[PDB]
C-alpha cells in the first residue's frame, strides 16, 4: 500500500493520480521542493527544441522508450530517485504529459502551501495565501485605484447586465 | 361586433407602450450607459462594497 | 418601479427621461414608429375590420315560413 | 474507516476512504448524511475508493462527504418484533409504530445451507384450491415461483392465498414487498391490521412485514431482498418455524438488479441484464428453502415481463423453482379464476404415488385433455360451434364446463366480483372433475361449474341455473 | 464572489463538465454565467457534469459555473390554477407572474402507508363508456393509452371539463385541480388546447404545465416532478389533483437523451433502467392519502400515447407494472367511426368498485358482461355472424349498449344523466329502436330528462344510485318517454 | 479569431481556435480556403478546439491551417430579391443570375416564437384533391408533413400541389430542397420557368428557391433547413406572406443530423439517429408554423425511411403534424393515385365540427366502411368469398369503387400518367363518395370510379362501358 498526502494541488486521476503518488514520495523523505525546482528546471531543458524530438522524440522508432532519460537526464544527476518516474514516464509513453505533472507539481509546489482565488471583476487575483478575504483586501490595500472593475470589469456585466437581465 | 373595435385601440395602446418600453429601455439603455463609465468611483464602489466583501464576508 | 440607486439613477430617471419628454418621448425613435405603424395597420388586418372608432348598430332579418 | 465522497454518480456513490478501507458489502454510514444513508461497498474500486451503492436518494450531496464506515455489512434490527411490523429494509419500521427493537442484529447477508441440511424429498403444502394443488401439489417450504404480471389482481390472487393459508397456517410469515406500490401495501395494511393477521396486539401477529418498494431506489430494492431473506432465516433456524416467505416481487428485485448493472459495471446482459443475475439470484435463493432447521416457503411473486419468460431470468428461476406459477392471462381473460396457466403452473412434485393417482392421473388425463382439447380449440377459435364431429363435441364441451369448475371464486375480492369465493379441499374436488370424466350430465349449459366450491357447488349451482 | 464558482471545464452540446464549484451539493440546481440553471446531477471527482437546463448556443467555455446552492424547487400554489406555465414557473401564456411564489422542492418523498388511504371516493369524467366501463377513484394512477390527436386529449378534454362542474361543486372530492402536465406537446398543441381549456374555462382549477416540443429536455422531464410536487402539495392539502402528464413517453426519450449525453446509458430500448423508478418515485407521490393530508389526492393520470400499440415496450411493460390498469384506447373503431374507439379489454381497472356511484353500478354491471358476452360471439368462431338465437337477441343488446357507450366528439358529461341513458338501455327500452338511432334517442331522451327529471335526476344525484322513485320513476319513463321519443 | 485545423475527419472538423473560442454555433470561414468553406461551432470541445463542422469540402486543409471566425453564427442574405432565385443554402444562387443579393442577412439559427402571437388555432387549406380534403382536411399555414416512400409518385405530388395551390396562392411560397435532387430541382427549374412564376422578371418570383442537395455534405444539407426557414420567417413575419414552405425532404435533414451524431463523438441514438432528435424537431419545426405575423404552410416531405414509421423518426414527426399526409405505398402499388393512406393521414382539423361535419360524417361513413373492408382483409386473403355476409359483400364492392373513386389522374403528369388528371371541388367530392354510401352504383363497373376527379365523369366512366 502506500499513504494519500496532497499540500494544495491537487488535481486526483490523469497525471493526478500520478502527481498524488511523489506527491507522498517526495513529500516523504521531503525531496518534494529540492525536486520541484529540480522538475522546474527540467520542463524547460525537457520542452525544448535542440530537440523538438531529442529528449521528447517518443517514436520514429521505439528506442527512446527503450532508454532515452533513463539515459539522456539520468544523465542528469536532475532527478536522482524521482527520474526513476521520469523513465517511467518515458517508457509509458506520457512524456508529453509531463506539463501538467509539473504544472499539478508547481501549482502544486508554490501554491503547495497556498490559496489562489479570483472573485467578480478582479482576474490577477490569483496568489498563495494561507487566509482570504483579509489578503484580497491587501489587493485592494496595492491601491484600491486599479482593481474590481478592470482586468475583467463590471463595466457591462456584474453590475452592467444585471439591470438588463430584470428587462 | 362593436367592442372589438375599441379592444383594438387599446390593445394597440398597450402593444405601443411595451414597443415604446423596448424601444425605450433598449434605447435609453444604449445612450445613458456609455458615457457612466468615467466613474473611476464605480469601482471606488466596487472598491466599496469590496471592503462590504472584504469586512462583510465573515 | 424598482431598485439601485446609482445605477437606476442612471436608469429611472431614464424611465421618465423618456416620459419627461412627449413629442418623441426622449425618443418615439423612427424605428418604433416605423414598426409600430407596420404592426399597428398589421394588427388591423389581424383584427376584425369594421372601423373601430364607430358604432356598428343593428340589423335585420326574416326568417323561412312556408 | 472515513471517506470522503468524491464522486456520486447516481446512487454509486464512490466514497474514497483515506486508507481505511473495509470488505465489500459494507455497510458505510455517511456521515453528515441527512439520513443514515447506508452505503454498501460493492467494490474496492482499487485505490481506497470503492463504489458503494446508496440505497438511498441523494440530493444534495456536498462534494467530500464525510462517511464514517460502519465497517461490516448493513446490520439491523431483527427478531421477534419485526413480526407484526412492516420494517424496511434497514430494519427498521416504516410501519411507523415505534421502533422495532431488537435484540439480535443481522448482516442481512446469510448464505445457502450445506447439502447434509438439505432435506431431500418435500411433501406437499395444500392450498384447498383444486387447480392449485392439483397441478401444482405444492411443496411445504419449497420456492414457488408466481410468474404472473398484475392486473387480475395478481397481488390480489397472491393474498388471496396469503390469506387462506397464511392464516390457516400455523407457522410464521415474513413478506417482503419489493418494488411494490406503497399504496397497495398501505390497502394491505390497513387490511392485515384489519384482518389481524397483522394484529397490533401482537408484534408475532404471525408476519413480519418487509416492504423495500418502487418509489425506493434500488439499492433499498435489492436490499430489502436480503432484508426479508436474514429475517426468514432468523424464524426458521432458530425459531425453529415454518415460515412463509412472502415477495412481491422477486423480479422486481431483480430488476432492480439488471437496472443497476451498467452503473454495476456489469454488462448490461441478454436482455439487459446482469450477467450476474443469475448468481444475484441464486446464492440468495439458495439462502431460503426447507432445511431441517425446518421450511422456509418461499413463495415469489414474479414478474416476468409482459410475463415473457424465454427471457433467460425465469429461466433461471425454474431451476431455483419447485413450483412454478405460470399463470396465464388467457385463462384470465376467459374470465376464468382460477387464471393460472394450468399446464404451467406445477410444482414438479406430481405422482400417482406422491399425489395419489388419484390425482395424479386424472391430471395426467386432464394435461392430455386440456392439450388435445386445445388442438380443437384451434379450430374454434375462428371455427365455433361445428367445423367438427360431435363425440369431439362432447369432448369440447365437457371442456367447456371443465374449464368452469377450475374458477372458484375470491373470498376476497368477493367486492368486486360479487363473488365470494370458495376454497374447496381436495378429494372433493378430484372425485369433482372426476365425475366430469364421468360427464354427468350436460343438457346442462356448460357455466354450472363455474366459480363456485367443490363439485356438488356445481350441482347445487346448476339446479339452481335451472332456475 | 467567485470563488465556489467554478469555470466550465468543457462544454458542447449542453453537457457541461463544469469545473469548480467543488463543494457541490448533489442535485444542486446550478446558476449560470449565462444566468441559466444547470443540475449538478452528476458529481465525478473532476468535474460536475452539469445538465445545462436550457439553450448552450450561448455559452461558451470557462464560463463561470455558479452555485445556486440549491437543490431545485417550483413554485407552488392554486395560483397554477388558471395559468399556464413552463415548469419553473413561467408564464407563457402571457398571464404575468404567478401567485404562485411559495415555492416547494420538485422531489418530495411518496406517502407512508399510514399516511396514505385507500380510495374509495369515485370521480368522473362525463364520459359514459369511462364512467361506466372504468369508473373513476381519485387519487390514482393509472393508465391512459391511446394515440395521439384523434382528440387523444379530447378524452381528456371532456374529463376536465367534467371537473369543471364538479369545481362548480364542492370538495376536493367534487372540486378537483386539474394539472396538465403537458410533456413535448408543441406550442400549437398546447396553444389550441389551453385555447380549449380556457374557453371551456375548467382551467380555472388547472394548471396547465405546458411543456412544448421546442424545450429542452430536462426541462420537459422536469415538467411532471414540478407537477409532482404541486400536486402532492395539493393532496396533502387536502386537494385532490389530477395530473395528467401527457406524456412520459417523451419524458423517456428526453430523460434518456440526457443520460446518453451523459454518457449516462442507453439501457433496454435505449433508455437507462431507473427511468421506471423515474417514475416509479414520481408516482407514488400520487396517491390518495388519509386525513391528515386532508385526505387529498394527486390522481394521476399518466398517459403513454403507443407506437403502434407497443406496449410490452419497455416504458410501457414498467408501467403497467406500477399503474393498475391501462385504458386501452382502440383505433379500428375509431375508423369506424367510434370515438371513443376504445378496447375495453384492453382497458382495466382492477379498482373497479371504488371509482364509481351505485347509480352506474346497478345499471353497468350487466351491461359489461352484455357486450362481454356479446364480444365473446364474435369471437368463439372469430366471427360476428352468430351461434345461438338467444345471443340473436342478445348481440342487438350488445349492439345497443355499443351506440351507447360513445361519447360525443368534444362532450362530457355527469353522472346521473349518463345513468339516465345507460338504464335506458340496460334495462332495454331500445332494442325495441335501431341501433343508430340510440344515440339520437339520447338527444332528445336527454333533453327530456334534462328538463323534466332534473327533479327525478335530483332524487338520482341525491343518491349516488338510483333510487325506488327514480327507478320507478325510470321504469316509466324510460318506456313511456321512449314511446314518446319513437312515437 | 483564428482557428488552426487542428483534425480534419471529413467535413467535421476540429479546429482549434485559439484566439478564444466564439459561441457554440459561431460561425467560421476558413482560411487558406478561399473557396468559402464554412465550418459552425458545435462544441466547445475544450482545450481551445471546437468541434465544428464544415459543411462543405475538405480539400486542402492542412492541419493547422487558418481557419477565420465569421464572428457571429451562420448569416445568410433574406430579402425579396431571393424569389425565382435558387439559393444555395449559403445564401447565394445556384439561380446562377449572379449573386441572390439582399439587403439584410440573417443568422438563420433562431428562436421559435413564442406562444402568444402564433394563432392557436387555424382553418383548412384546400388542396384541391377529394381525398386530401375530404379525409385529412390540412390547415393553411400549418405544417403538412408529407410521409412518403422513395420517389413514391410524392414527388409527382408535391409539384402537383405546387401546380394545384401555388399558383392559385396570394402570398408566396418557398422551396427549400433539401437533400433534393439537383435533377429534380432542375425539373423543377424547368417546370418554373416554364411556369413562369418563375418569371425572371421577378427575382420576386412566387416561389423562391433554396436548395441544399444531396451531394452537399450532410452540415449544408443540415443547414439549409434552418436557412430557408430564416429566410421564409422573414417573407411571413416580416413581409407579412403567407408563406407556402415546401420543403422537401426534411427527412434528409433528419438524416443529415444523425450523420454527424456519430462523429460528433456522440451516441448517434437508435440506429445510428440522434438522442437530441427531438429537440431538433423542435428546433426547426417550432419556428415554423402560422402566427398573426402570417402563415407559414407548411409542406415537408418526410422520407418515411424504409417506409417505417413505428421507426422512431416518423414516430415523432406525428406529434408536429398539423397534418400529417401518410402516403400509402400500399395503394400506390395498386398503381393507385391518389396513392395516400389516409387512414392514416389526419389532420387534427378533421373532426366534426370544424370541417363542417357532414362532409366529416359523410367521410365517416366511408372511413368505417373501408376499414372494416379492411379488416376483412385476413379473412379475405384466404377465404375470399363464400361463407361471408353480403352486406360485407356490398361494402366490399362500394369500397371497391371508392377506393378508385379516390383515384385522380395526373394533370401535371399526363407525361406520367397520359391521362389527363383531375380536378375535384368539394361538392363532387363529398356527394361523390356519399352517394356511392347511396351505392348508387352497384350494377355500375366498380373500377370505373378509378382515376378519377369528380364522381360525375366517374360515373361516366362506369357507364361507357355500362
Amino acid at each position: 500500500f502506500a499513504k494519500l498526502v496532497r499540500p494544495p494541488v491537487q488535481i486526483y486521476g490523469i497525471e493526478g493520480r500520478y502527481a498524488t503518488a511523489l506527491y507522498s514520495a517526495a513529500s516523504k523523505q521531503n525531496k518534494l521542493e529540492q525536486v520541484e525546482k529540480e522538475l522546474l528546471r527540467v520542463g524547460q531543458i525537457l520542452k525544448e527544441p535542440k530537440m523538438a524530438a531529442s529528449l521528447l522524440n517518443p517514436y520514429v522508432k521505439r528506442s527512446v522508450k527503450v532508454k532515452s532519460l533513463s539515459d539522456m537526464t539520468a544523465k542528469e544527476k536532475f532527478s536522482p530517485l524521482t527520474s526513476n518516474l521520469i523513465n517511467l514516464l518515458a517508457e509509458n509513453g506520457r512524456l508529453t504529459n509531463t506539463p501538467a505533472v509539473i504544472s499539478a507539481f508547481s501549482t502544486m509546489m508554490s501554491v503547495h502551501r497556498g490559496e489562489v482565488p479570483c472573485t467578480v471583476t478582479t482576474a490577477s487575483a490569483l496568489d498563495e495565501t494561507t487566509l482570504t478575504e483579509l489578503k484580497t483586501v491587501l489587493k485592494s490595500f496595492l491601491s484600491k485605484g486599479q482593481v474590481l472593475k478592470l482586468e475583467v470589469k463590471i463595466d457591462p456585466s456584474i453590475m452592467g447586465g444585471m439591470i438588463v437581465r430584470i428587462g | 361586433e362593436v367592442k372589438n373595435r375599441l379592444d383594438y385601440h387599446i390593445s394597440v395602446q398597450n402593444m405601443m407602450r411595451q414597443k415604446e418600453q423596448e424601444h425605450m429601455i433598449n434605447w435609453v439603455e444604449k445612450r445613458v450607459v456609455q458615457s457612466i463609465s468615467a466613474q473611476q468611483e464605480k469601482e471606488t464602489i466596487a472598491k466599496c462594497i469590496a471592503d462590504l466583501k472584504l469586512l462583510s464576508k465573515k | 418601479l424598482d431598485p439601485v440607486q446609482k445605477l437606476f439613477v442612471d436608469k429611472i430617471r431614464e424611465y421618465r427621461t423618456k416620459r419627461q419628454t412627449s413629442g418623441g418621448p426622449v425618443d418615439a425613435g423612427p424605428e418604433y414608429q416605423q414598426d409600430l405603424d407596420r404592426e399597428l395597420f398589421k394588427l388591423k388586418q389581424m383584427y376584425g375590420k369594421a372601423d373601430m372608432n364607430t358604432f356598428p348598430n343593428f340589423t335585420f332579418e326574416d326568417p323561412k315560413f312556408e | 474507516t472515513t471517506g470522503r465522497i468524491v464522486a456520486v454518480i447516481g446512487a454509486v456513490v464512490d466514497v474514497q476512504f483515506d486508507e481505511g478501507l473495509p470488505p465489500i458489502l459494507n455497510a458505510l454510514e455517511v456521515q453528515g448524511r441527512e439520513t443514515r444513508l447506508v452505503l454498501e461497498v460493492a467494490q474496492h474500486l482499487g485505490e481506497s475508493t470503492v463504489r458503494t451503492i446508496a440505497m438511498d436518494g441523494t440530493e444534495g450531496l456536498v462534494r467530500g462527504q464525510k462517511v464514517l464506515d460502519s465497517g461490516a455489512p448493513i446490520r439491523i434490527p431483527v427478531g421477534p418484533e419485526t413480526l407484526g411490523r412492516i420494517m424496511n429494509v434497514i430494519g427498521e419500521p416504516i410501519d411507523e409504530r415505534g421502533p422495532i427493537k431488537t435484540k439480535q442484529f443481522a448482516a442481512i447477508h446469510a448464505e445457502a445451507p450445506e447439502f447434509v441440511e438439505m432435506s431431500v424429498e418435500q411433501e406437499i403444502l395444500v392450498t384447498g384450491i383444486k387447480v392449485v394443488d392439483l397441478l401444482a401439489p405444492y411443496a411445504k417450504g419449497g420456492k414457488i415461483g408466481l410468474f404472473g404480471g398484475a392486473g387480475v389482481g395478481k397481488t390480489v390472487l397472491i393474498m388471496e392465498l396469503i390469506n387462506n393459508v397464511a392464516k390457516a397456517h400455523g407457522g410464521y410469515s415474513v413478506f417482503a414487498g419489493v418494488g411494490e406500490r406503497t399504496r397497495e401495501g398501505n390497502d394491505l395494511y390497513h387490511e392485515m391490521i384489519e384482518s389481524g393477521v397483522i394484529n397490533l396486539k401482537d408484534a408475532t401477529s404471525k408476519v413480519a412485514l418487509v416492504y423495500g418498494q418502487m418509489n425506493e431506489p434500488p439499492g433499498a430494492r435489492a436490499r430489502v431482498a436480503l432484508t426479508g431473506l436474514t429475517v426468514a432465516e432468523y424464524f426458521r433456524d432458530q425459531e425453529g418455524q415454518d415460515v412463509l416467505l412472502f415477495i412481491d416481487n422477486i423480479f422486481r428485485f431483480t430488476q432492480a438488479g439488471s437496472e443497476v448493472s451498467a452503473l454495476l459495471g456489469r454488462i448490461p446482459s441478454a436482455v439487459g441484464y446482469q450477467p450476474t443475475l443469475a448468481t444475484d439470484m441464486g446464492t440468495m435463493q439458495e439462502r431460503i428453502t426447507t432445511t431441517k432447521k425446518g421450511s422456509i416457503t418461499s413463495v415469489q411473486a414474479i414478474y416476468v415481463p409482459a410475463d415473457d419468460l424465454t427471457d433467460p431470468a425465469p429461466a433461471t428461476t425454474f431451476a431455483h423453482l419447485d413450483a412454478t406459477t405460470v399463470l396465464s392471462r388467457a385463462i384470465a381473460e376467459l374470465g376464468i379464476y382460477p387464471a393460472v396457466d394450468p399446464l404451467d403452473s406445477t410444482s414438479r412434485i406430481m405422482d400417482p404415488n406422491i399425489v395419489g393417482s388419484e390425482h395424479y392421473d386424472v391430471a395426467r388425463g386432464v394435461q392430455k385433455i386440456l392439450q388435445d382439447y386445445k388442438s380443437l380449440q384451434d379450430i374454434i377459435a375462428i371455427l365455433g360451434m361445428d367445423e367438427l364431429s360431435e363425440e369431439d363435441k362432447l369432448t369440447v364441451s365437457r371442456a367447456r364446463k371443465i374449464q368452469r369448475f377450475l374458477s372458484q371464486p375470491f373470498q376476497v375480492a368477493e367486492v368486486f366480483t360479487g363473488h365470494l369465493g370458495k376454497l374447496v379441499p381436495l378429494k372433493e374436488t378430484i372425485k369433482g372433475f372426476q365425475q366430469i370424466l364421468a360427464g354427468e350430465y350436460d343438457h346442462l349449459p356448460e357455466q354450472a361449474f363455474y366459480m363456485v366450491g367443490p363439485i356438488e357447488e356445481a350441482v347445487a349451482k346448476a339446479d339452481k341455473l335451472a332456475e | 464572489d467567485l470563488e465556489e464558482t467554478g469555470r466550465v471545464l468543457s462544454i458542447g452540446d449542453g453537457i457541461a463538465r463544469v469545473h469548480g464549484l467543488r463543494n457541490v451539493q448533489a442535485e444542486e440546481m446550478v446558476e449560470f454565467s449565462s444566468g441559466l440553471k444547470g443540475m449538478s446531477l452528476n458529481l465525478e471527482p473532476d468535474n460536475v457534469g452539469v445538465v445545462v437546463f436550457g439553450n448552450d448556443k450561448l455559452i461558451k467555455e470557462g464560463d463561470i459555473v455558479k452555485r445556486t446552492g440549491a437543490i431545485v424547487d417550483v413554485p407552488v400554489g392554486e395560483e397554477l390554477l388558471g395559468r399556464v406555465v413552463d415548469a419553473l414557473g413561467n408564464a407563457i401564456d402571457g398571464k404575468g407572474p404567478i401567485g404562485s411564489k411559495a415555492r416547494r422542492r420538485v422531489g418530495l418523498k411518496a406517502p407512508g402507508i399510514i399516511p396514505r388511504i385507500s380510495v374509495r371516493e369515485p370521480m368522473q369524467t362525463g364520459i359514459k363508456a369511462v364512467d361506466s366501463l372504468v369508473p373513476i377513484g381519485r387519487g390514482q394512477r393509472e393508465l391512459i393509452i391511446g394515440d395521439r390527436q384523434t382528440g387523444k386529449t379530447s378524452i381528456a378534454i371532456d374529463t376536465i371539463i367534467n371537473q369543471k362542474r364538479f369545481n362548480d361543486g364542492t370538495d376536493e372530492k367534487k372540486k378537483l385541480y386539474c394539472i396538465y402536465v403537458a410533456i413535448g406537446q408543441k406550442r400549437s398543441t398546447v396553444a389550441q388546447l389551453v385555447k380549449r381549456l380556457t374557453d371551456a374555462d375548467a382551467m380555472k382549477y388547472t394548471i396547465v404545465v405546458s411543456a412544448t416540443a421546442s424545450d429542452a429536455a430536462p426541462l420537459q422531464y422536469l415538467a411532471p416532478y414540478s407537477g409532482c410536487s404541486m400536486g402532492e402539495y395539493f393532496r396533502d392539502n387536502g386537494k385532490h389533483a389530477l395530473i395528467i402528464y401527457d406524456d412520459l413517453s417523451k419524458q423517456a426519450v428526453a430523460y434518456r437523451q440526457m443520460s446518453l449525453l451523459l454518457r449516462r446509458p442507453p439501457g433496454r430500448e435505449a433508455y437507462p433502467g431507473d427511468v421506471f423508478y423515474l417514475h416509479s418515485r414520481l408516482l407514488e407521490r400520487a396517491a390518495k392519502m388519509n386525513d391528515a393530508f386532508g385526505g387529498g389526492s394527486l390522481t394521476a393520470l399518466p398517459v403513454i400515447e403507443t407506437q403502434a400499440g407497443d406496449v410490452s415496450a419497455y416504458i410501457p411493460t414498467n408501467v403497467i407494472s406500477i399503474t393498475d390498469g391501462q385504458i386501452f384506447l382502440e383505433t379500428e373503431l375509431f375508423y369506424k367511426g367510434i370515438r371513443p374507439a376504445i378496447n375495453v379489454g384492453l382497458s382495466v381497472s382492477r379498482v373497479g368498485s371504488a371509482a364509481q356511484t351505485r347509480a352506474m353500478k346497478q345499471v353497468a354491471g350487466t351491461m359489461k358482461l352484455e357486450l362481454a358476452q356479446y364480444r365473446e360471439v364474435a369471437a368463439f368462431a372469430q366471427f360476428g355472424s352468430d351461434l345461438d338465437a338467444a345471443t340473436q337477441q342478445l348481440l342487438s343488446r350488445g349492439v345497443r349498449l355499443t351506440e351507447l357507450l360513445k361519447q360525443g366528439q368534444y362532450s362530457p358529461m355527469a353522472i346521473e344523466e349518463q345513468v339516465a341513458v345507460i338504464y335506458a338501455g340496460v334495462r332495454g327500452y331500445l332494442d325495441k329502436l335501431e341501433p343508430s338511432k340510440i344515440t339520437k334517442f339520447e338527444n332528445a331522451f336527454l333533453s327530456h330528462v334534462i328538463s323534466q327529471h332534473q327533479a327525478l335526476l335530483g332524487k338520482i344525484r341525491t343518491d349516488g344510485k338510483i333510487s325506488e322513485e327514480s327507478d320507478a320513476k325510470l321504469k316509466e319513463i324510460v318506456t313511456n318517454f321512449l314511446a314518446g321519443f319513437e312515437a
